[PDB]
RNA sequence: CGGUCCGGCCGGGAACUCAAAGGAGACUGCCAGUGAUAAACUGGAGGAAGGUGGGGAUGACGUCAAGUCAUCAUGGCCCUUACGACCAGGGCUACACACGUGCUACAAUGGCGCAUACAAAGAGAAGCGACCUCGCGAGAGCAAGCGGACCUCAUAAAGUGCGUCGUAGUCCGGAUUGGAGUCUGCAACUCGACUCCAUGAAGUCGGAAUCGCUAGUAAUCGUGGAUCAGAAUGCCACGGUG
């Protein structure tokens, strides 16, 4: 059976399949490389396949909807680490460690009557 | 074929409370009975000024549910419809009746 | 508002379906279809003759108890004065402060 | 801070040499929240001056860095109707910060081709100390030892 | 400063709404009007028969007008004989089909809009504003209230500069969203001017 | 390089080169080099006197300089001498379109004076 | 400014330029008709045309043609 | 999993994303240090969340005879063959100027051309209006679906990939004006929005002085809505990057 793990950040919603061998990575039908255009939103879901090994050891498969590039690579980081945990569970004390477990509550401010954005307030006139 | 019940109430409390109406009498007279499904809610939502005459920054912000549940009744079986039809529901419950 | 500005929109509305709903409306789809009569038609000279106030476009939205012209809401048909009046006394259906 | 007595934010290291001071460099140049273009143009600034000094990207930005930094400045105080400047010795975590700060604002003063030029060139002045930052930690210097007195 | 309506702000939490009805944005404002209309003909015409709150639920296309009031035998007359008068003319204003319901108010001395319309009908018969208050306030308490507060503003007893007085005797807490708050306004017109009455009733938790 | 009034282009890109010309934007430049056969993105350099004479006969077409000048100025004159809204403001110096006065109308009115 | 089906006039004006053609040129012909798109055959006619208080004598002519009638009586007085 | 027009699209599967009702959870509860052994604070463990976790709603007695008799209601006063009422046209949009709030800029962290990855939240029958066709275009003709997690408005833009311009009042910046049009509406002259062609102002970063904002904030980048026949750089709301 899949080992199975749910990430979420921001507006976006990701879901992590685990099965053991190779080290591939398919997001929404496609490749790691052809749907993110940033190398750094890249590194961030290898982030959880550093403290715990992995070459060619298992292989993932993922999809993601709602939010943006760093929103969605946010998510799939939580997703890798909550299927890791599924796995094996003893490899809570390294996800904890480096703060990958933590789901990031960092939700966008609503916009608030009478400020122009979420805190920004209009300029004030003296007279 | 299959009977589909739209139901529509400002009330959440008393939408749900009206659909186990529905659910427990069509599955009592021996019908095949699909959710109740909980649809996404419409939340109309209006910014008043409350002030009668100038203060732009002091508003009121309201907003008006639109909560929506769906029951699809399978087996329209005559001891169910008749069972149903006769049902006395919520008067504040707008019921949809789709063939 | 005034007792004559609240008449004034009871007759831009008696004039609006008796006309410019049935009658009106045939005659400016007519000074739109370019297969039939594309200079001897009239129809634009004889929609001056129809009453000005007929014209749908010359009504104003108006709170249906005070006659307010300004800081209209069709959902409610009131101002927002008169809507938060209501709001507060439960008048309004389903309607309560909203927080997010 | 008047009650609150806050600690600081500990930011994400470099996506390339695993630097959190680099970090720190990138969001200090970054403008309207461009990461992506930010970093764009500190790599490219990096890879035109480490080429055209002699290797070594991290020592490079080490020898530019350690004469744009500042070991004294002062600090505005009305005691008595009079404004005195109070000689402060700053701190290692501000000592680096003003120091990155200066070397972004001298550069965007330039009037080079390109920002991953302005800064490349920034940083060959300031590693020689020959430029308008490292003409920023030499005016903060003579203020610091004229208000010598008021230590 | 500017208080919440104690009423609104409690609406889904511990107090009900006066309209029930569901409606689209097609005749939501139609049927807004209707209630408009038909709430202020049996204010009109049941002044003198204590009605304190009016409910109006539209089950499917008819009207459905709960009265609540005080004195219910003057509303419903010799033999329904003043149901069948309203019922007649409600239908008239809504449409569709009318049917009348009378819900009894027992103790009307701790209802917000009654003693609110009993300040107003005792001020506009030359009665002094502190009496009728501290009567309001020792009636309510005396019958169960676990607070009251009675406030009148503008011109009392006939004075050039106006003035906001208030009696409140027990517990009032307006910021616990829990706290049974009935609260009513009612407007004296008086020969010198217009005196707004506001009540609060603290009727207890949950 | 010299084509039709008297204007000489610089040694830049041939659509930015034809734009030099009063009655030439990003568009005509455009489908003057698509209807005589040439690049837009090639220099004066190369472009032979048999492609320059292509080009002026093609510009030829459209009232371009001078001859277009006199044509803007007759259809302002014309307004004037009318005496409707649209030529008693060309008249005035003041904005002509509809714009504001009270505030903002610069362009027209040109530096303010206390 | 508008759409090329029709330029538009006031019937009351129209059947006015009518009965100034056959009958001969009279007076100027007070009208209040600013809205009206001039035509070929208003060309030396008088037409009192409304600023909003008194009647602007405009002489027709033929450059005058597709123009409106109220852009030759100034509504707001400036000096 | 069975079948492929390789589209969840069809049988199916109720696992998961999500939808929305009920419920659990965080209380300085545990540990340690500081502190009058108290209160509390600091740090740590566990935990998705830690010290009111983030945001909102909630605004005491009262102050300024502070704002609103033009939302409405109303004591008094005033007009009542007129201060009432109807109509057409005009004005509220005037323009020597001064101040306040904004938008757009002055550019290579940028302009342009092609290619392309990723949202959230809303609106809709006198309505949103696809697909198809015509027009460079604004649009127009024809005409499905949808009172809507189904259909439509609607291609998110920043970003990324390649090429170009190369510090120039410029391939920056778009004002102003000329010519021709589109739509709505009885009717766009005064005084609508938008398009096409041409025009290419000032401005190369702003004196004295002054404003906002402590984290998913500022900055920036798009999206929707109310009013509304039509008329958003305003307002109200939404997420992206950060
Ligand atoms: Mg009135
Ligand atoms: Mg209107
Ligand atoms: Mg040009
Ligand atoms: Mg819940
Ligand atoms: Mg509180
Ligand atoms: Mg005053
Ligand atoms: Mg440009």
């Amino acid at each position: 059976n899949q080992y199975y793990g749910t990430g979420r950040r921001k507006s976006s919603a990701a879901r992590v399949f685990i099965k053991p061998g190779n080290g591939k990575i398919v997001i929404n039908q496609r490749s790691l490389e052809q749907y993110f255009g940033r190398e750094t939103a890249r590194m961030v879901v290898r982030q959880p396949l550093e403290l715990v090994d992995m070459v060619e050891k298992l292989d993932l498969y993922i999809t993601v909807k709602g939010g943006g590039i760093s929103g969605q690579a946010g998510a799939i980081r939580h997703g890798i680490t909550r299927a890791l945990m599924e796995y094996d569970e003893s490899l809570r004390s390294e996800l904890r460690k480096a703060g990958f477990v933590t789901r990031d509550a960092r939700q966008v401010e609503r916009k608030k009557v009478g400020l122009r954005k979420a805190r920004r307030r209009p300029q004030f006139s003296k007279r | 074929q299959r009977i589909r019940i739209r139901l529509k109430a400002f009330d959440h409390r008393l939408i749900d409370q009206a659909t186990a109406e529905i659910v427990e009498t069509a599955k009592r007279t021996g019908a095949q009975v699909r959710g109740p499904i909980p649809l996404p809610t419409r939340k109309e939502r209006f910014t008043v000024l409350i002030s009668p005459h100038v203060n732009k920054d002091a508003r009121d912000q309201y907003e008006i549910r639109t909560h929506l549940r769906l029951v699809d009744i399978v087996e329209p079986t005559e001891k169910t419809v008749d069972a149903l039809m006769r049902l006395d529901l919520a008067a504040g419950v707008d019921v949809q009746i789709s063939l | 508002a005034k007792q004559s500005m609240k008449a004034r929109e009871v007759k831009r509305v008696a004039l609006a379906d008796k006309y410019f709903a049935k009658r009106a409306e045939l005659k400016a789809i007519i000074s739109d279809v370019n297969a039939s009569d594309e200079d001897r038609w009239n129809a634009v000279l004889k929609l001056q003759t129809l009453p000005r106030d007929s014209s749908p476009s010359r009504q104003r939205n108006r709170c249906r108890q005070t006659g307010r012209p300004h800081g209209f809401l069709r959902k409610f048909g009131l101002s927002r004065i008169k809507v938060r009046e209501a709001a507060m006394r439960g008048e309004i259906p389903g309607l309560k402060k909203a927080s997010w | 801070p008047r009650r609150r007595v806050i600690g600081q934010r500990k930011i994400l290291p470099d996506p390339k040499f695993g630097s959190e001071l680099l970090a720190k460099f990138v969001n200090i140049l970054m403008v309207d929240g461009k990461k992506s273009t930010a970093e764009s143009i500190v790599y490219s600034a990096l890879e035109t001056l480490a080429q055209r000094s002699g290797k070594s990207e991290l020592e490079a930005f080490e020898v530019a860095l350690e004469n744009v930094r500042p070991t004294v400045e002062v600090k505005s105080r009305r005691v008595g109707g009079s404004t005195y400047q109070v000689p402060v010795e700053v701190r290692p975590v501000r000592r680096n910060a003003l120091a990155m700060r200066w070397i972004v604002e001298a550069a965007r003063k330039r009037g080079d081709k390109s920002m991953a030029l302005r800064l490349a060139n920034e940083l060959s002045d300031a590693a020689e100390n020959k430029g308008t930052a490292v003409k920023k930690r030499e005016d903060v210097h003579r203020m610091a030892e004229a208000n010598k007195a008021f230590a | 400063g500017q208080k919440v309506h104690p009423n609104g702000i409690r609406l889904g939490i511990v107090k009900p709404w006066n309209s029930t009805w569901f409606a689209n944005t097609k005749e939501f404002a139609d049927n807004l009007d209707s209630d408009f209309k038909v709430r202020q003909y049996l204010t009109k015409e049941l002044a003198k028969a204590s009605v304190s709150r009016i409910v109006i639920e539209r089950p499917a296309k008819s009207i459905r007008v709960t009265i609540h009031t005080a004195r219910p035998g003057i509303v419903i007359g010799k033999k329904g004989e003043d149901v069948e008068k309203l019922r007649k003319v409600v239908a008239d204003i809504a449409g569709v089909p009318a049917q009348i319901n009378i819900a009894e108010v027992r103790k009307p001395e701790l209802d917000a809009k009654l003693v609110a319309d009993s300040i107003t009908s005792q001020l506009e018969r030359r009665v002094m504003f502190r009496r009728a208050m501290k009567r309001a306030v020792q009636n309510a308490m005396r019958l169960g209230a676990k607070g009251i507060k009675v406030e009148v503003s503008g011109r009392l007893g006939g004075a050039e500069i106006a003035r906001t007085e208030w009696y409140r005797e027990g517990r009032v807490p307006l910021h616990t969203l829990r706290a049974d708050i009935d609260y009513n306004t009612s407007e004296a017109h008086t020969t010198y001017g217009v005196i707004g009455v506001k009540v609060w009733i603290f009727k207890g938790e949950i | 390089a010299r084509i039709a009034g008297i204007n000489i282009p610089d040694h830049k890109h041939a659509v930015i080169a034809l734009t030099s010309i009063y009655g030439v934007g990003k568009t005509r430049s455009k489908a003057i080099l698509a209807a005589a056969g040439i690049a837009e993105d090639v220099k004066i350099s190369e472009l032979s006197e048999g492609q320059i004479d292509t080009l002026r006969d093609e510009v030829a077409k459209f009232v371009v300089e001078g001859d277009l000048r006199r044509e803007i100025s007759m259809s302002i004159k014309r307004l004037m001498d009318l005496g409707c809204y649209r030529g008693l403001r060309h008249r005035r110096g003041l904005p002509v379109r509809g714009q504001r006065t009270k505030t903002n109308a610069r362009t027209r009115k040109g530096p303010r004076k206390p | 400014r508008s759409l090329k089906k029709g330029p538009f006039i006031d019937l009351h004006l129209l059947k006015k330029v009518e009965k100034a053609v056959e009958s001969g040129d009279k007076k100027p012909l007070r009208t209040w008709s600013r809205r009206s798109t001039i035509f070929p055959n208003m060309i030396g006619l008088t037409i009192a045309v409304h600023n909003g208080r008194q009647h602007v004598p405009v002489f027709v002519t033929d450059e005058m043609v597709g123009h409106k009638l109220g852009e030759f009586a100034p509504t707001r007085t400036y000096r």
